[PDB]
């Protein structure tokens, strides 16, 4: 899901209180359409709300859908209102409290988004941009693998605790190490932005058990998302239960902080692309990888089959027999295209597609074997000594919406199990009726 | 995958400006920086790949210009109002120029254009558009060197908008027009940023859904070489297509080349 | 040497990476190049490896070479030595060369011009510049038989003897297996024993840089040695043959497959060489144009190696070719070569130089590495992707649609094992109708189409059904060339049918679009030949198959050797506007009407 | 007859490969186009009788 589908399900009183923070209102506006950004634009210094027809008229016949589509994402984000013009009229105008908002997060004033950074002077054990990288990747590897459920990461009880809620490991025996399912399978393949994505809305979606605030988190991690990599910021100002959050982000690799005490925090550039190459591809099924992290050599080993390794390149064959394992593991070939297609290799960046087409076309043909055949478990019915009875029995059976196959020229039906009493029922009623 | 490049370039010409600030009136210089720095925040904020570039335009030269606010935008700001501290301080008249050198600034904006646009990775297109904003009176004497970079321009698909103030200039309706850019006068000078925030802001698809004003009366008067001034009808040479505004009994051009 | 994954992992064995990617190379511990194509240094990177080592695979982005014996042999004839290509190898790792690449290439580099074999006044010696090694190979039992009457020493000078001539290729075969192979080196410069021509190329054909390649690794240091040449059909490959003649200027020896690809060799040495119709002479039984006496004489197999009684002309002129040494002995078609018979034939007379040429390398039964004895090693093997890259080879669009089986064949498919089953994925009714579309779309936008189909039985109603011309093969030989001439220069007719028959070097016009149709089983070689008949998206190439069928795996097993010289099959499982028009098999009653036909042959 | 041509088509025109293929089209193309280039990239990779 994206954020517009989260922020949408939100009640009314969620989206009035996220606009309160010029942050969050940043990373809504960057999240519309290009139609709705131009009219959010046009409509910033607007004290009077504008005809429906009158905003109708901007854009041309032909793009109406898209206008439909823009003014109902509006209206479901709760960025403008309808308001009641005097003649009958109806007329649109943004939200105050979120325009004040924008306009104070694009022209200027109130208080900073941090509180400062230079009241404690330089950081005494600052560190560079890619040493917060290196560690941020250290910490995500670290999370995969306790994922996989080597030995070899060590993670707290209640991050298991969060991925059992996931629904990636469900723990059937105390005691004993969660199993991953299928959907772990899935998450795992998925894109690193992705899965950080999918992580935070799992989070935000059992936030609420653990009696917190959605709307401050939300507003801290904007902040977050549009903060200067590089650049620390002040811990102070922040209640509690966010700082508790925070740790978690420490555990994530998002935020970087030397100690729990401390007040200095260095966003990475994890947490930066929140908010929204090295495999070569050939025409002979090899794919030529450089990388050296055992997470991408697995990864590729899902659906691929291993030829060399040497210390900076990897070399794979995929083959029919792989990709069919990799499928019946649970991974759909468009996650594989995707995965592929995101980890392409600048060079490939030139191709037109950049993954050649015969690849992809091979591997959603190798997708759709696995589902040449077609299972319904149902009750056959062919004793049917009249048209009429048949119809009747039929037009029975739909209503009741357990058919699953119909053939009226030789008065043959199917019906799911569970419906098979009813129908049963029903006939021998019409018989007694008779 | 969209990549969007806005160059904005500003009519910095002192005289304009001075004589604007005499009059007392309610649109001054300030404003106009004021809004050329909303509209390049607008535009920063339309897309998260998006690049701005401001070069203001002076008599001497072209200069690069490029608390509860983004801190992107609050670095950009401050840099352009350094920038153009810099220059109107320095600004000092010395000679009789007072013509904009408006063709040099459009070549800097091209040959900045051509620069990032190799930057770019190979996956992404960077659509750019050059906006321009007028003040002062169109200069006749550079039109060889502003045809010459509106057809560099338009080989590039490059959008050249023009915003004209006070005075239609008659070369921006031609580079409107043949780059495909959008040519529009100020009716109400305090009210530039929503005019640019309305029409300039988008995107060229954009402009396809949205409906915009039609195109002005653009003319197409040439410029005589030993006037260099706008003529409707003068004598043309059939060999190397010179213009002149009387007729000679031998082509100056001509009796040049051997 | 791990199988964590099942993987070969020689991380630990070269770390020498230091700084830091520069080198577009890696190396493997037993042997293997890659190769990347995108860097500065690619086609200096190509240079060094084509002189050192063959390909295996050739993709857009990284190729892939191989380290064998022969590659080594070849690269340490050219002036290349061991220091030079060991630094430079070293030069280019990224990754360190293994220690077990440098003893190899030593052990292959140190016994290459140790043994010679030389061929003098119609007798065939073997020289050794040390003369140990000949009492080494003296104790080998096989080696013993070829000496008559065992050839006391021979003392010359440099120890050498007589080696029986009918019994060449024994001792060729034996020399590699003692680690001591022999070279084929003619040092035409210097003869005054043999009757030079006066052959002499005009200087108007011009040449191909990537030819230019190939003719000077033939010769490298004024010298000229056995070698085999891997060029397109449609590219230039009897001009490089021509200017090897030429260059060499001794008796040449021409030898084709078909009896009329000696008139093809004729009209290329008629058109790039400059010869009277004097000396060049064809010997194939046909006009009889006095071939004694010859300078150049062009021939075919089967009629070199006959096994049974011989025309009395013919076995005066093959008595009379027995009798002379030949310079260039000229092969077409060298992927044949290891066979039953043809293989004596280059017994069966003697030649200095052995220079073989071919498009389609590949075959089965695995006898190409005795190739590599047989006459020599792989010298030049062309870059198909550069190749059209540049344009002059048409940039052909490969393509394998398949078709579903009809459910009124399947069931005879799947009822039918004893081999009957050929004819019906043969003539599925949707494979008929494809082919009918892919026909007319083509006619439609005037472009010349070849249809190859073997199983000449489906082939009769498959051409007799949309009235086309087609080469049942055995029909006569006036009929195939004035169908074939015609088919050309006539917007009429675009289209011909072919059984067969244009699986080997023909003169077959230009044409823009193939469509084969139940080829033979797994030649990779036949599916190459065919590819090549196309090329001279300018063009592209279509393949029917039948799902379900053992064709589905055979069109699979049998492109493998294209998509390693860099071509991909795009999968087409649907045909825009198929309902469009009107096609055959439009009903189910011609359709299961076509079951009785088919299964009426019953060839029991 | 006129029933067996509709009854051929049907079979062999859907057989095996076409009714997943036509079920994926129904469930997809809810979203818009991401790029032109996109149908760029489609019309130079199709062959001439896939773009009529
Ligand atoms: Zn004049
Ligand atoms: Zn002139």
């Amino acid at each position: 899901r994206n954020l517009q589908e989260f922020l949408g399900g939100l009640s009314p009183g969620v989206l009035d209180r996220l606009y309160g923070h010029p942050a969050t209102c940043l990373a809504v506006f960057r999240e519309l359409p290009s139609l709705a950004k131009n009219w959010v634009m046009r409509m910033l210094f607007l004290e009077q709300p504008l005809p429906q027809a009158a905003v109708a008229l901007w854009v041309k016949k032909e793009f109406s859908k898209a206008q439909e589509e823009s003014t109902g994402l509006l209206s479901g984000l709760r960025i403008w209102h309808t308001q009641l013009l005097p003649g009958g009229l109806q007329g649109l105008i943004l939200n105050p409290i979120f325009r004040q908002n924008l306009r104070i997060a694009l022209l200027g004033g109130g208080k900073a988004w941090s509180d400062d950074t230079s009241q404690l002077g330089p950081d005494k054990h600052a560190r560079d941009v890619p040493s917060l990288d290196k560690y941020a990747e250290e910490r995500w590897e670290v999370v995969l693998h306790f994922m996989v459920g080597s030995p070899s990461a060590a993670v707290s009880q209640d991050l298991a605790q969060l991925l059992s809620q996931a629904g990636l490991m469900k723990s059937t025996e105390p005691g004993e190490p969660p199993c991953i399912t299928s959907a772990g399978f899935q998450f795992l393949l998925l894109d690193t932005p992705a899965q950080l994505w999918y992580f935070m809305l799992q989070y935000l979606q059992t936030a609420q058990s653990r009696g917190m605030d959605l709307v401050e988190i939300l507003s801290f991690l904007f902040q977050l998302s549009f903060s200067t990599l590089g650049k620390d910021y002040s811990v102070e100002g922040m209640s509690d239960s966010l700082l508790n959050f925070l740790q978690h982000l420490r555990e994530f690799g998002l935020v970087f902080q030397r100690k729990r005490k401390s007040r200095r925090y260095y966003p990475t550039r994890l947490a930066i692309n929140l908010s929204s190459g090295f495999i070569v591809v050939e025409t002979n099924y090899r794919l030529y990888a450089y990388t050296e992290s055992e997470l991408q050599i697995a990864l590729i080993a899902l659906f691929s089959e291993m030829l060399y390794r040497f210390p900076n390149m990897v070399v794979a064959q995929v083959t029919r027999e792989s990709v069919q394992q990799a499928i019946a593991s649970g991974i759909t070939a468009q996650q594989i295209i995707h995965f592929l297609r995101t980890r392409a290799h600048p060079v490939m960046l030139k191709q037109t597609p950049v993954l050649p087409p015969t690849i992809t076309d091979q591997i959603r043909l190798w997708e759709l074997e696995r589902d040449r055949l077609r299972f319904t478990e149902g009750v056959l019915y062919n004793q049917f000594l009249s048209q009429v009875d048949f119809e009747l029995l039929l037009a029975h059976a739909r209503e009741l919406g357990v058919l699953v196959f119909e053939n009226s020229a030789k008065r043959l039906m199917v019906v799911t199990p569970a419906g098979h009493s009813d129908v049963k029922r029903f006939w021998k009623r019409q018989k007694h009726s008779s | 995958d969209e990549l969007n490049l806005l160059v904005i370039v500003v009519d910095a010409n002192p005289i304009w400006w001075g004589k604007q600030a005499l009059k007392e009136s309610q649109f001054t210089l300030s404003k106009c920086i004021d809004a050329v720095m909303v509209l390049g925040n607008s535009h920063l904020f339309m897309n998260r790949s998006n690049k701005l570039a401001v070069i203001a335009s002076h008599i001497q030269e072209s200069r690069f210009l490029y608390d509860g606010k983004y801190e992107l935008l609050t670095s950009a700001n401050e840099v352009i109002v350094e920038e153009i501290k810099d220059l109107m301080t320095k600004s000092d008249i010395k000679g009789q120029h007072t013509e904009t050198l408006l063709a040099g600034s459009l070549a800097k904006a091209l040959c900045y254009i051509h620069r990032m646009n190799k930057e770019v990775k190979d996956n992404q297109e960077m659509k750019s558009r050059i906006l321009v904003i007028k003040a002062a009176e169109d200069s006749a004497l550079q039109y060889m060197n502003f045809m010459n970079v509106i057809f560099a321009a338009q080989k590039q698909n490059i959008l050249i908008d023009a915003c004209v103030l006070d005075s239609d200039s008659g070369l921006l309706q031609q580079a409107c027009d043949i780059t495909g850019g959008l040519y529009l006068k100020v009716p109400q000078m305090p009210s530039l940023l929503q005019y640019l925030l309305w029409v300039f802001l988008p995107d060229q698809d954009q402009r396809s859904q949205l409906i915009l004003p039609p195109p002005v009366h653009v003319d197409y008067r040439a410029a005589c070489f030993c006037h260099r001034n706008l003529i409707e009808i003068g004598y043309v040479c059939s060999v190397c297509l010179s213009i002149f505004c009387n007729f000679s009994p031998i082509c100056t051009t001509c009796e040049t080349a051997f | 040497k791990v199988d964590e994954y099942g993987a070969k992992d020689y991380r630990l064995q070269m770390p020498l990476k230091d700084d830091h990617t520069s080198r577009p190379l890696w190396v493997a511990p037993d042997g293997h190049i890659f190769l990347e194509a995108f860097s500065p240094v690619y086609k200096y990177a190509q240079d060094f490896l084509v002189a050192i080592a063959e390909p295996v695979c050739r993709p857009t982005h990284v190729h892939e070479y191989k380290l064998t014996a022969y590659s080594l042999y070849a690269a340490v004839s050219v002036g290349l030595q061991t220091s030079d290509i060991t630094e430079y190898l070293r030069k280019l790792s990224k990754t360190g060369v293994p220690d077990g690449i440098m003893q190899f290439i030593k052990l292959c580099t140190v016994s290459y011009g140790k043994v010679k074999l030389v061929l003098k006044h119609n007798r065939y010696f073997v020289e050794s510049c040390h003369p140990d090694v000949i009492q080494h190979l003296l104790q080998d039992p096989v080696i013993r038989e070829c000496r008559l009457r065992n050839s006391e020493g021979e003392a010359t000078e440099t120890v050498s003897f007589e080696v029986k001539q009918e019994m060449i290729e024994e001792l060729q075969k034996r020399c590699i297996h003692l680690e001591y192979p022999l070279l084929a080196e003619y040092d035409f410069r210097n003869d005054s024993v043999n009757p030079d021509i006066n052959i002499d190329l005009k200087p108007t054909a011009v040449l191909r840089p990537y030819q230019e390649k190939s003719l000077r690794k033939m010769f490298g240091n004024g010298r000229a040695r056995s070698g085999v040449i891997v060029l397109p059909c449609g590219a230039g490959k009897s001009l490089v043959g021509v200017t090897a003649a030429c260059t060499v200027r001794k008796r040449c020896l021409v030898l084709g497959n078909s009896a009329v690809s000696v008139e093809q060799w004729k009209a290329q040495f008629k058109m790039w060489s400059t010869i009277d119709d004097s000396q060049i002479c064809r010997f194939t039984s046909d006009a009889k144009d006095k071939p004694i006496g010859c300078s150049v004489a062009i021939s075919t197999y089967s009629m070199l190696g006959h096994t049974t009684k011989r025309s009395w002309e013919a076995e005066r002129v093959m008595e009379w070719l027995k009798t002379q040494e030949w310079g260039l002995m000229i092969l077409d078609e060298v992927h044949t070569i290891p066979a039953k018979m043809f293989r004596r034939v280059l017994t069966i007379v003697q030649a200095h130089c052995k220079l073989g040429l071919t498009a389609t390398l590949v075959r089965e039964d695995d006898k190409i590495v005795d190739l590599n004895f047989l006459i020599g090693p792989k010298l030049y093997e062309a870059n198909w992707m550069e190749l059209q890259n540049n344009g002059y080879i048409a940039k052909v669009q490969c393509a394998e649609v398949w078709c579903p089986m009809s459910p009124e064949f399947y069931r005879e498919y799947v009822a039918i094992k004893t081999k009957k089953r050929i004819l019906l994925y043969t003539m599925n009714p949707n494979k008929f109708r494809a082919c009918q579309f892919l026909i007319k779309f083509h006619e439609r936008r005037n472009d010349k189409i070849i249809v190859f189909a073997d199983n000449v039985f489906a082939l009769k109603e498959y051409a007799i059904r949309l009235n086309k011309p087609y080469i049942y093969g055995p029909t006569s030989q006036g009929e195939r060339m004035q169908i074939l001439q015609n088919f050309k220069h006539n917007p009429k007719i675009n289209t011909i049918f072919i059984s067969k028959v244009g699986d080997t070097s023909f003169d077959l016009p230009e044409a823009n679009v193939l469509i084969q149709i139940s080829s033979h089983g797994g030649s990779r070689r036949q599916e190459a030949q065919r590819l090549g008949r196309v090329l001279r998206y300018n063009a592209f190439f279509y393949s029917l198959v039948s799902q379900d069928t053992q064709e589905m795996a055979y069109s699979t097993k049998r492109q493998r050797f294209l998509v390693d010289q860099g071509y991909s099959f795009k999968v087409i499982t649907k045909l825009a506007g198929m309902e469009e028009e009107d096609l055959a098999f439009s009903t189910k009653e011609e359709q299961q009407q076509l079951l009785q036909k088919v299964l009426a042959a019953t060839d029991l | 007859g006129t029933s067996s041509q509709a009854e051929a088509a049907r079979i062999l025109a859907a057989s095996w490969p076409q009714n997943r293929e036509d079920e994926e089209k129904q469930k997809l193309k809810g979203g818009p186009k991401k790029t032109k280039r996109e149908k760029k990239a489609a019309a130079s990779h199709l062959f001439p009788f896939e773009k009529l």
